[PDB]
RNA sequence: GGUGAAAAGAACCCCGGGAGGGGAGUGAAAUAGAGCCUGAAACCGUGGGCUUACAAGCAGUCACGGCCCCGCAAGGGGUUGU
RNA sequence: UCGGGGCUUAAGCCCAGCGCCGAAGCUGCGGGUCUGGGGGAUGACCCCAGGCGGUAGGGGAGCGUUCCCGAUGCCGAUGAAG
């Protein structure tokens, strides 16, 4: 049931439950919270407004944590300027349960 | 010390690479009449004699 | 089983002796004392001296049979360099480098 | 994560090049050249259509060209500059005016090479007649 | 009380040399890696916000040459959706035309009646 | 400048003219074997993995794919084709 | 050789229009740091708004090396420094 949902500025397809990871949210460690956020379904849920109206998918935060350590470091020329500087991203791991327009 | 003169520190792998044809060839040898032994074609030969 | 074999501080140069040993590598041990024979180059002098010594010590010291014999894998490596002054026109002087080898050959059975 | 392709079989196609505009035609050969009108494109991997081409001499081209236009062909040599006007080319092997015209309008990378491979072209009809030939216009 | 250099230098450019490790010739082999490692530095950080505009323009082409089969401009089909108010379409998520092309197909007639 | 706690400094056999090795033997340890503690880097070499003979380059970076490698998978490591 | 290909009721020039592409700008979501305001009697921590390109320079806060007190101590062959 390809359902898209906008969560964290990002938007992606939902399976019927599957491990996700998206952008760090303020829930418990492993409870559920519901994405009211919800666009088009298995069998064609055109989304008539931005949103679709009555519908709503569902995930469990299977828990927080941090990222691979990407590591920004500018550099200019002729001009003594270096900043090396470490750089983890923080992302919750939803677990889609629900599915449910 | 004059005139011409490397610019460049060859690198290690353009210097390995001209030494491609470098290598060697081993030699040619053929059973004798006499002894098992080998010997370069066209040729007598110590602890073997010949003939004519 | 292999049997090493080696001659370290040889008084010549190891870019000269690898091209001989180069020859041998992995080659039947009959196949290569008759390669060194008759191969025109003073590095053979060394390589089959120290060849020839790899067997007896496959033979004497790890009950290998001569005939069934090979060289499982041998190289030579760089020992110290004998430096050396040279009068050169107007004065100059320069080093030259009578560099030295560590010639090692190691054989082994062949099959079954 | 965006669509990972897998392999594709070639698809063929038979272009026709009567009264069709030198450039004008050029571009879409070349656009379906690389597969780049089917929406399972992709630059890394390059699929794009064998396109063939027929009736090349056809070959439609506006004003003064046959007479203007002029090719370059420079040799290492001095003075080596030799250049051919479009009417010569005709006359000669007269296929080059199409394909030194899609050649210009492919990348220029090692793939783009390997695009000009998959154009071909003649003057008469008559391909070699293989099997695939979904005409088109 | 004098304070050799000691380890301190050996361990600092050990510490470089394995982030350069991978590199061509001296370039991984000494203070060069350095210089190669800051170039690298700086192209990752542009390589960054290039990676952006790099889908960006990898997925337009697709939707275009989706809805261009349909019959449609790419602008064109666009326009429809801002007109008819579905946001749902990123960019992105518009290789639908891959994934059950009859969803880009009902999106397509969507923007095609919402045009007017 | 520096073997080791001690010279216990390697008898005897084997290859070799010798040098040097291979066994044996001492020693906790012998890649502690004698300009011998530790033994870094440049630099030379042997073996293995990925890779390269239509290709244009400050040598990297971003992406996808292929091959090999740790893990059951999700993942990660190495390499480089476009 | 107009960047090239190539372009002629144009892929050129003028006039009117709609749409789309397009930067590290602006928005969205997350995180730093600092400054300001609040909760909080409070220290504390949380929330809200704003600032954060940079050479010569000025300012602040750290990290590591050697050595001394802490040592008649503590770790250390079940392995110190490197
Ligand atoms: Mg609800
Ligand atoms: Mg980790
Ligand atoms: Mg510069
Ligand atoms: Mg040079
Ligand atoms: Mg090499
Ligand atoms: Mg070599
Ligand atoms: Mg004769
Ligand atoms: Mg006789
Ligand atoms: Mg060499
Ligand atoms: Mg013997
Ligand atoms: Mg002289
Ligand atoms: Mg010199
Ligand atoms: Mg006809
Ligand atoms: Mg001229
Ligand atoms: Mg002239
Ligand atoms: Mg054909
Ligand atoms: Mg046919
Ligand atoms: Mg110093
Ligand atoms: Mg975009
Ligand atoms: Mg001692
Ligand atoms: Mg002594
Ligand atoms: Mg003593
Ligand atoms: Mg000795
Ligand atoms: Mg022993
Ligand atoms: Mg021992
Ligand atoms: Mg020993
Ligand atoms: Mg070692
Ligand atoms: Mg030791
Ligand atoms: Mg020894
Ligand atoms: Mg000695
Ligand atoms: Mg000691
Ligand atoms: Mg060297
Ligand atoms: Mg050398
Ligand atoms: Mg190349
Ligand atoms: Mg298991
Ligand atoms: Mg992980
Ligand atoms: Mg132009
Ligand atoms: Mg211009
Ligand atoms: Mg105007
Ligand atoms: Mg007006
Ligand atoms: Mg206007
Ligand atoms: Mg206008
Ligand atoms: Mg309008
Ligand atoms: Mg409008
Ligand atoms: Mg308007
Ligand atoms: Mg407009
Ligand atoms: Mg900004
Ligand atoms: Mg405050
Ligand atoms: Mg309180
Ligand atoms: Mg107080
Ligand atoms: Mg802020
Ligand atoms: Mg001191
Ligand atoms: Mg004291
Ligand atoms: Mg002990
Ligand atoms: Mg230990
Ligand atoms: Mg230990
Ligand atoms: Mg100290
Ligand atoms: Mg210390």
């Amino acid at each position: 049931m390809f359902a898209i949902v906008k969560t964290g500025g990002k938007q992606y397809r939902v399976e019927p439950g599957l491990k996700l990871r998206v952008e760090k949210l303020d829930a418990e460690p492993g409870a559920t919270v519901e994405l009211p956020v919800l666009l088009l379904g298995g069998e064609k849920t055109v989304v008539g407004t931005p949103v679709v109206e009555g519908a709503s998918v569902v995930a469990e935060v299977l828990g927080h944590g941090r990222g691979k350590k990407i590591l920004v470091s500018k550099f200019k020329a002729k001009v003594q300027y270096r900043r090396k500087k470490g750089h983890r991203q923080p992302y919750t791991e939803l677990l889609i349960k629900e599915i449910r327009g | 010390a004059k005139h011409p003169v490397p610019k460049k520190k060859t690198s290690k792998a353009r210097r390995d690479a001209r030494r491609s044809h470098h290598a060697l060839t081993p030699p040619i040898l053929v059973p004798c009449p006499e002894c098992k032994a080998m010997k370069p074609p066209h040729t007598v030969c110590p602890e073997c004699g010949y003939y004519a | 089983m292999e049997a090493k074999a080696i001659a370290r501080y040889v008084r010549i140069s190891p870019r000269k002796v690898r091209l001989v040993v180069d020859l041998i590598r992995g080659k039947s041990l009959e196949e290569a004392r008759n390669i060194l024979r008759y191969t025109n180059k003073r590095g053979a002098y060394f390589v089959a001296k120290v060849l020839e010594s790899a067997a007896a010590n496959a033979v004497n010291n790890h009950d290998m049979l001569e005939d069934r014999l090979y060289v499982k894998a041998a190289y030579v490596d760089e020992g110290p360099a004998l430096k050396r002054v040279l009068p050169r026109a107007r004065g100059r002087a320069d080093i030259i480098k009578k560099r030295t080898s560590h010639i090692t050959v190691i054989l082994g059975e062949k099959h079954g | 994560k965006t669509y990972v392709p897998k392999q594709v079989e070639p698809r063929w196609v038979l272009i026709d090049a009567e009264g069709k505009t030198l450039g004008r035609l050029a571009t879409k050969i070349a656009t379906l050249l690389r597969g780049k009108h089917r929406p399972d494109w992709t630059p890394n991997v390059a699929m794009g259509d064998f396109v063939v081409v027929v009736n090349a001499d056809k070959i439609r081209v506006t004003g003064k060209k046959l007479e203007q236009k002029i090719y370059t062909r420079y040799s290492g040599y001095p003075g080596g500059l030799k250049k051919i006007p479009l009417e010569k080319m005709l006359a000669t092997h007269p296929e080059r005016v199409l394909e030194h015209a899609v050649k210009g309008m492919l990348p220029k990378g090692p793939l783009g090479r390997r695009l000009f491979k998959r154009l071909k072209v003649y003057a008469g009809p008559d391909h070699p007649h293989q099997a695939q030939r979904p005409e088109k216009l | 009380p004098r304070a050799k250099t000691g380890v301190v230098r050996r361990r600092k450019h050990k510490k470089i040399l394995k982030l350069a490790k991978g590199y061509w010739g001296l370039r991984s082999k000494s203070r060069k890696a350095r210089e190669t490692l800051f170039a690298a530095g700086n192209y990752a950080y542009a390589h960054r916000k290039r990676r952006k505009r790099d889908f960006r323009r990898l997925w337009i082409v697709r939707i275009n040459a989706a809805c261009r089969q349909h019959g449609l401009n790419y602008s064109t089909f666009i326009h429809g959706l801002k007109k008819a108010g579905i946001e749902v379409d990123r960019k992105n998520l518009a290789d639908l035309a891959v994934r059950e092309p009859q969803v880009f197909a009902e999106l397509v007639e969507r923007a095609k009646a919402a045009q007017g």
